[PDB]
């Protein structure tokens, strides 16, 4: 882009425009559970203990 | 005792996810369902429903 500094010399806007931008934004993430027994030595007693 | 004759059988065990061929003189029962129970088959052994 080319902008040409002058001095006494000005840029007005003579219109405008209505502009709807989105931002996405994340907030949450799944709540997870584990029951260790469960996943080590799940149903062995033996190994529970 | 080191110079007298000894006869050696070696027993080689496969464990595979085929049929039985041989197998231990453990009794069997019969089949509960529906329960939490402790199952032994074909002596792969466990505790489920």
């Amino acid at each position: 882009s080319s902008i040409a500094y002058s001095n006494n010399t000005i840029a007005i806007p003579t219109n405008f425009s209505i502009s709807i931008t989105t931002e996405v934004m994340p907030v949450s993430m799944a709540k997870t559970s584990v029951d260790c027994n469960m996943y080590i030595c799940g149903d062995s007693t033996e190994c529970a203990n | 005792v080191g110079h007298q004759p000894y006869r050696v059988v070696v027993l080689s065990f496969e464990l595979l996810n085929a049929p039985a061929t041989v197998c231990g003189p453990k009794l069997s029962t019969d089949l509960i369902k529906n329960q939490c129970v402790n199952f032994n088959f074909n002596g792969l052994t466990g505790t489920g429903v």
